[PDB]
């Protein structure tokens, strides 16, 4: 695994050693050398695992969210290259040792043996985020932002660390592999319900569970773009990840456990999406769209069937991509009008057609339309809880529809009618725009020819 | 021109270097890790004459 | 074809009638089958000859994996590591094979759906027995492990079934 | 649509209006042309009988269940003219209306194109600049204190003067641009 | 469509076509800059009539407020002409 | 290529009430004691080509002469054969 | 990458776990055996506890 | 007719050059690889299974049927 960590680190004094004018050309070329290698760790088995060394190892679980970790940085440069143009060579060498030093997190955090090291790295990613959020963000709101992404994710974790801990003092380790083939039953008493709170309280904040979703519109509103990018991609994710983890220790309590889980997300897909209905602000409807995506991978790894695993690792992946792609062009009209409020700027059509495809594709994509992978994910959660119980059916197509309704809300407000008069400066798209778009949306058209690389380790 | 853009371009060769070094790291850390070679019920396999190791 | 094994994938003889044109008009699909052949399938066959010779002139071969028996999860300790490795690696590849059997079956019954068309209903119930009875043995095997499976869950689903069978028949003795 | 709205509605426009409303559903209800035209010869000789009525009372109580009967019996699916705010090609063609400022970020090879086009283009541009100056301060001196009482607007009053705030008014895409 | 590119020769005889088929005036006293109201001793209601007649016969709606102040032949037609963007 | 041929219009003084369903409009308007002023100005939809009209199921049987001539010239010859 | 991606060798023994139970459906009907059976281990080599309830 | 008229539109220039460049890149790395995966698999061709021969013990990469996958 160091075959991938080692030059992500030295993307550090190759950024800092650079010309004033050359930072961005060399770290998008390497960043996509480093995407290009990590993507042989999608060659995984059907037996047990990659295990690299006592430190280090993969999973079909862990693959597919490392090359798309992996993937996101050379996006993020290109989206960050036109805000950060009127500021000085130090401050944009420590921004993007900022996004370095996030990927370097993540990919640690992905792999990692350990659960301590894997909680230390979890921990860890939040550092570069809060500065990357409050410094570079433009209203006065981040701080505040800040705040509470901060407060929250800590009032989740620091329970979670005594939990671990306690384990290891039980058990004797709190190595994967070591747990896996040495779990045992938890019986039902109030100590392991306070253990299993305090393993699951943590990873259901960052996901995040619907009632602790606050931080979130925030976090991800008041950030600049390549924060919102990194926020929705896998920053959501990691939550799920944990859980994935996590729940083979928590059986078979979790039948018991899950049902005020199962329905605050059941509850709050359908809160969230109506939400979305109502809303002035793009960046905040997208925000709530992550939200009720992640309230159906959270009913999926609730379940805990292997067609409810499966398409919550497909629909992690796919929601990873679609809201980058949203933001990016929340972004693109933004720094246009200026202004993000969806009503302002109408008919964006007329003007500019090409990004009225992206727009289209994005849409398309976040409604769930067959055969995308969202879709894919989307009916493998629906079948598994339609097992679990019929009358969910009437939740998830309740969420289908209003999903549908707020996307397609979305692109006409924005894209049809008649343009605003008095708006003069939308100057035509440029290139690096248009391949940030494209980067975003073939990676999902191509990945829906090749599902099994993104339906994790219960395939 | 030699000697000239070396001292412009330096820092591109640092993270395939990088790259190149991780490899042999791994190696080297697979190297401690033989405990089992050809000791597994599964792959308990006879040496061909002219072989020292099944894997390295 | 000789590409797969006709006992494992079977078909009926496939008995075919003779054409028997009752009057002297010339039916179109005779001449434009024939056209179809000249125009389409002696092209695509000599290319395909071209490309079998191409092929016979380089030859090599690719061989089927041979795994190992081990011994399985009751033969090992309750915290031998090693040998309850080997026990799960070999009880997932059963799982797999499993799997594939269940394809198999589901395979059959469905060519045989759409071969016997309108007379499916009767002449497939071989397929619906086999498909029947192999189901019910997977579902006895995997039905409820859930995600998080292993083959000491398995065992023990093994174990308590066999109990409720044991009980059972005690209780059919004694009454 | 042109003309500048007033603070209300007298009432001989409120009747007027009232007119046209009740023949063009009157219409609507009777199809053919001569029907039509024997029913409003009619309904024309009905308005025509309170014509002078002197009491203002009686003319308001009046216009007010004549508003009310046209309520009672106004065709619920009236004929609309395509382009009107109810037709069926009322906005059609507002998806190929293009601002005419869209064209200053065209690529210069695409402006090589049509040169003469743009030269009348900076012409009228460069007439723009100055009667913009112009027109600011024959505003500002003709406005009453206090701000204006009604958004209508002054025409030139000099030679070369142009009339205030003419831009957007000239320089209409088109009723059908493509 | 095939719609000829009509001119403002056509909107003015056209227009003073439907005018002269107006039997309430005389079509030989008629004129392009003849008043309705004194010109021809027309009331608002035959105004009213009128602007529904041009409405009718050029397939296309003026709204109350504009329509209420035209008053003369000409000014109709250029209300028309303005209207669809005629050249000449 | 479009249609530019210099359209001129007809006379306006061919248009009559007389003859058309606005006569009797005009009649039973003046029953009552009114007139009907924009009658000339509906004339033309009553006078050309559009003066005669037909029936709708004259509109039904629009071919059916010269299709029935042809059924029976069909059948006449189908006999002819066949008594052979 | 989309090439080598495609191009992945089979490391998740798709085509052999087909070819095992080819192989073994083959064998069993063979056979006559009643194909997949019910039981995952075999039941000679488990101790159950005895109830003598 | 000479009533040719000029059509407002935005400029057109970016997104053709953008679809252009694309096109061009993907292009210029996908046609040599449909050509030599094409000559792969005509010449080259696939391995056949076989019986593993007694006393020879296969290399790992010769447990798979595409020239390119081994
Ligand atoms: C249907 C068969 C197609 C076969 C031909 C091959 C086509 C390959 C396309 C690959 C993907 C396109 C890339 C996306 C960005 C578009 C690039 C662009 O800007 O265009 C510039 C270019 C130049 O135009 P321009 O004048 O310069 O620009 C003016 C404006 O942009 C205005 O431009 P516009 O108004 O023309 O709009 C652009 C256009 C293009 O923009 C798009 O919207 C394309 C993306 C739509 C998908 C949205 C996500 C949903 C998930 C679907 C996943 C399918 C992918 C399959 C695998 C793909 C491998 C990468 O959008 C549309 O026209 C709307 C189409 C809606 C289609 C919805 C149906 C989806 C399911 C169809 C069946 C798929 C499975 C079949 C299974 C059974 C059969 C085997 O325009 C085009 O070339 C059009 C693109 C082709 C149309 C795509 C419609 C169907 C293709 C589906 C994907 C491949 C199907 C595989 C099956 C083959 C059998
Ligand atoms: C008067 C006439 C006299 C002369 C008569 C005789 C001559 C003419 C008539 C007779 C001949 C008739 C026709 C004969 C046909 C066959 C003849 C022949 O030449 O066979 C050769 C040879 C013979 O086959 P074989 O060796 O016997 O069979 C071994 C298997 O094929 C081994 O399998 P494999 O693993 O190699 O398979 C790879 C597979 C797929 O290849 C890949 O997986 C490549 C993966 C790349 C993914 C990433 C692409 C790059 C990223 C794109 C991003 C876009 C933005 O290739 C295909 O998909 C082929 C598709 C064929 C479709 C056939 C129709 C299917 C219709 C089904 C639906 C029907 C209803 C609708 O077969 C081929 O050469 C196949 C070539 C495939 C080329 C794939 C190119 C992929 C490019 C990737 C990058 C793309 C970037 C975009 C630009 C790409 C360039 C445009
Ligand atoms: C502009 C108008 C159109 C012009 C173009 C016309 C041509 C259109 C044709 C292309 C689309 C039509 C669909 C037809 C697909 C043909 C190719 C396909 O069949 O190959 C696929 C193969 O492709 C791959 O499966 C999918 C590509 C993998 C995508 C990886 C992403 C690239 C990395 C980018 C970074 C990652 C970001 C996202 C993080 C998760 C599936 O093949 P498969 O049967 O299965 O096995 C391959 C061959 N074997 C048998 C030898 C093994
Ligand atoms: C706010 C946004 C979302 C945040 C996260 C919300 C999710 C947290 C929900 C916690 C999950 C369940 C907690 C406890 C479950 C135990 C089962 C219980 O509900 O049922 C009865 C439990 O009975 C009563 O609940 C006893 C406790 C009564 C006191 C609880 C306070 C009630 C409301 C408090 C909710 C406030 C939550 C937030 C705190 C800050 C059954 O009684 P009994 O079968 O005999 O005992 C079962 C337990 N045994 C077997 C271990 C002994
Ligand atoms: C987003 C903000 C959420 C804030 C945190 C939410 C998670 C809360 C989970 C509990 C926190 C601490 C739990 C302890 C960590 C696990 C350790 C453990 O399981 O050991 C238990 C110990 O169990 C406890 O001590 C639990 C005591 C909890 C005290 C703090 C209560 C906090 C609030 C309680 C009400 C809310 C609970 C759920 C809130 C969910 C979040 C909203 C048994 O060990 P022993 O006692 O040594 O062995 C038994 C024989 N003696
Ligand atoms: C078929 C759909 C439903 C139809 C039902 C509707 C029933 C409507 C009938 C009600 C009768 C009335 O007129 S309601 C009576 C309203 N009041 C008056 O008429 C008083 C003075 N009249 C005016 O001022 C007019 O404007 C006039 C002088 C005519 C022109 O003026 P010009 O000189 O400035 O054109």
């Amino acid at each position: 695994m160091l075959k991938i960590i080692i030059p992500t680190t030295m993307l550090l004094p190759m950024t800092w050693m650079s010309k004033h004018n050359m930072i961005w050309i060399n770290a998008t070329v390497h960043s996509l050398l480093i995407s290009l290698i990590s993507l042989s760790l999608l060659n995984q088995l059907g037996e047990n695992s990659l295990n690299f060394s006592l430190t280090f190892f993969s999973d079909s679980l862990s693959a597919p969210l490392l090359v798309l970790t992996t993937w996101l940085l050379p996006l993020m440069l290109m989206a960050s290259q036109s805000h950060l143009s009127k500021e000085t060579t130090t401050r944009k060498k420590l921004y993007i040792t900022m996004l370095i030093l996030l990927q370097l997190f993540l990919i640690m955090t992905f792999t990692a043996t350990e659960l301590i090291l894997f909680y230390i790295l979890f921990e860890a990613t939040l550092v570069p985020t809060l500065i990357i959020i409050t410094r570079w963000g433009n209203q006065t709101e981040r701080l505040n932002a800040g705040l509470y992404f901060l407060f929250y994710t800590l009032a989740g974790s620091l329970p979670l660390l005594v939990a671990l801990v306690y384990i290891q003092n039980t058990t004797g380790s709190l190595n994967f592999l070591i747990i896996h083939y040495w779990s045992h039953p938890l019986s039902n008493s109030w100590s392991n319900i306070f253990m299993w709170l305090a393993c699951i309280m943590a990873f259901m904040v960052k996901m995040p569970l619907y009632g602790l979703h606050l931080w979130l519109p925030k976090a991800h509103v008041e950030a600049p773009i390549a924060g919102s990018m990194v926020l929705a991609a896998v920053l959501l994710k990691l939550g799920g990840y944990g859980m994935m983890r996590i729940t083979t220790i928590l059986n078979p309590l979790t039948n018991y456990m899950a049902y005020p889980f199962l329905m605050l997300s059941m509850w709050g897909m359908i809160m969230t999406s109506s939400i979305c209905l109502r809303q002035t602000d793009l960046k905040s409807l997208i925000a709530y769209s992550s939200v009720s995506h992640m309230a159906l991978v959270i009913v999926a790894i609730m379940i805990q069937t292997p067609w409810s695993f499966m398409g919550a690792t497909a629909l992690m992946i796919a929601h990873g991509l679609t809201s980058s792609m949203l933001f990016c062009l929340a972004n693109t009209n933004y720094e246009r009008v200026h202004s993000r409020t969806m009503i302002l700027a109408r008919g964006l059509q007329t003007l500019l057609p090409l990004m009225a495809t992206w727009w289209l594709v994005a849409s398309l994509t976040n409604l769930a339309l067959p055969p995308s992978i969202n879709l894919i994910g989307e009916l493998f959660i629906i079948t598994a809880s339609f097992s679990w119980s019929n009358i969910t059916i009437i939740l998830m197509g309740m969420n289908m529809m209003i999903t549908a309704l707020y996307s397609l809300y979305m692109l006409i407000t924005t894209q049809r009618g008649k343009y605003t008069h008095h708006i003069n400066n939308i100057k035509p798209s440029f290139t690096r725009e248009n391949a940030l778009m494209a980067l975003h949306i073939l990676p999902l058209l191509l990945l829906t020819l090749n599902p099994k690389m993104i339906l994790g380790p219960l395939y | 021109n030699v000697l000239q853009i070396v001292r412009d371009h330096w820092v591109h060769i640092l993270v395939p270097v990088g790259f190149v070094f991780g490899c042999y790291l791994d190696r080297r850390s697979d190297e401690k890790l033989t405990a089992f070679r050809n000791k597994s019920l599964l792959f308990k396999r006879e040496l061909r004459p002219n072989e020292e190791v099944t894997w390295k | 074809p000789d590409s797969w094994d006709k006992d494992v994938y079977p078909e009926p003889p496939r008995r075919t009638p003779a054409p028997a044109p009752q009057t002297s008009l010339p039916n179109p699909v005779t001449y434009l089958t024939k056209i179809f052949d000249l125009l389409v399938d002696r092209p695509v066959t000599l290319a395909r000859e071209f490309i079998e010779q191409q092929h016979a002139k380089n030859r090599y071969y690719y061989y089927h994996r041979e795994f190992r028996r081990v011994p399985d999860i009751t033969e090992c300790e309750e915290k031998d590591i090693l040998c309850m490795f080997e026990a799960e690696m070999q009880w997932r590849r059963d799982y797999k094979v499993d799997q594939e059997i269940v394809n198999i079956i589901q395979e059959r019954l469905k060519a045989c759906q759409q071969r016997e068309g309108e007379s499916y209903r009767q002449n497939c119930a071989k397929e619906l027995e086999q498909f029947t009875q192999v189901s019910k043995a997977f579902q006895d095997r995997y039905s409820d492990l859930g995600a998080h499976y292993s083959a000491r869950k398995c065992l023990a689903k093994q174990k308590q079934r066999m109990l409720a069978e044991r009980k059972a028949a005690k209780e059919a003795a004694a009454a | 649509a042109f003309s500048a709205p007033a603070a209300y509605l007298t009432h001989q426009q409120k009747v007027l209006r009232l007119y046209k409303r009740a023949l063009r559903h009157l219409e609507s209800w009777c199809v053919h042309r001569d029907k039509y035209r024997y029913f409003a010869c009619l309904m024309r000789a009905r308005f025509d009988e309170h014509k002078n009525e002197k009491d203002m009372v009686k003319a308001t109580q009046l216009l007010r269940q004549a508003e009310e009967e046209f309520w009672y019996g106004q065709h619920p699916q009236p004929y609309i003219f395509p382009e009107s705010p109810g037709g069926t090609s009322y906005e059609r063609y507002e998806c190929y209306k293009v601002p005419e400022w869209c064209l200053d970020d065209w690529h210069p090879s695409e402006k090589a194109m049509y040169p003469d086009y743009f030269a009348k283009r900076e012409q009228w541009k460069r007439l723009r600049r100055e009667s913009w100056e112009r027109e600011v301060k024959q505003l500002q001196e003709e406005t009453p204190p206090g701000g204006p009482r009604t958004e209508a607007l002054p025409p030139a009053r000099k030679e070369g003067d142009l009339p205030p705030l003419w831009w957007h008014i000239v320089t209409r895409p088109r009723e059908r641009p493509m | 469509s095939d719609a000829p590119p009509l001119t403002l020769e056509a909107i003015k005889d056209r227009v003073l076509y439907v005018l002269k088929l107006y039997d309430k005036i005389d079509p030989e006293k008629l004129s392009v800059n003849s008043h309705f109201m004194k010109d021809l001793g027309l009331d608002s209601l035959d105004q009213v009539e009128i602007i529904m007649a041009m409405e009718d016969e050029f397939g296309f709606e003026i709204p109350d407020i504009d329509a209420e102040k035209l008053m003369c032949p000409q000014e109709i037609v250029d209300y028309i002409a303005d209207k669809k963007d005629v050249y000449e | 290529e479009h249609g530019h041929s210099k359209m001129e219009l007809p006379d306006y003084k061919q248009w009559k009430i007389e003859g058309t369903p606005l006569e009797t409009v005009q009649e039973k308007l003046a029953a009552r004691g009114l007139r009907d002023p924009w009658g000339r100005n509906e004339a033309w939809r009553y006078s050309g080509g559009f003066a005669n009209n037909v029936s709708f199921v004259g509109a039904l049987l629009k071919g059916f002469k010269w299709g029935f001539a042809a059924f029976v010239v069909a059948v006449g010859a189908e006999y002819y054969l066949e008594s052979q | 990458g989309s090439t080598f991606v495609a191009y992945l060798p089979d490391y998740r023994m798709q085509e052999w776990a087909r070819r095992e139970a080819e192989r073994l459906v083959k064998y069993r009907e063979a056979n006559g055996l009643p194909l997949m059976e019910s039981n995952c281990f075999d039941p000679n080599k488990i101790q159950l506890p005895e109830d003598e309830d | 007719h000479g009533k040719r008229l000029f059509i407002i539109k935005p400029s057109g220039f970016y997104d053709r050059r953008f679809l252009k460049l694309m096109r061009f890149y993907i292009l210029l790395t996908g046609i040599p690889v449909a050509i030599g995966i094409t000559l792969v698999n005509v010449f080259i061709g696939e391995a056949e299974l076989a019986d593993i021969p007694e006393g020879y013990v296969p290399e790992h990469w010769e447990y798979f049927k595409h020239p390119i996958s081994r």
